[PDB]
């Protein structure tokens, strides 16, 4: 609705402008999950004896 | 613009560009020049004359 207005004159493209499908997006799911503790995890260690 | 960088006044640029007419871009030849010249030819006022 305004990428003529201002966007197309600076020459800029669309993200999508070549594209078949749509563009996948991914979201962010507030279902909790379990994961593995991150080596660097900045307050939890986890040391295998 | 080169030719302005090498010092040349309106008349001599427009001769230039009289000269070299040829040398403007082909769509089949671009991907981005497919939507912008659609894009283009899509204004209200745009006269092939």
């Amino acid at each position: 609705r305004f990428f003529a207005i201002c966007g197309l004159q600076e020459g800029f493209e669309p993200f999508a402008i070549n594209m078949q499908r749509p563009v996948t997006t991914w979201f962010s799911k507030s279902l909790p999950q379990f994961e593995p503790v991150p080596p660097e995890h900045p307050h939890y260690e986890v040391a295998r004896m | 613009k080169t030719r302005y960088a090498l010092k040349d006044t309106d008349e001599e640029v427009r001769e230039f560009l009289q000269n070299n007419l040829h040398l403007q871009g082909k769509v089949e030849g671009s991907p981005s020049l497919r939507w912008q010249m659609a894009l283009y030819r899509g204004l209200p006022g745009r006269e092939e004359d």
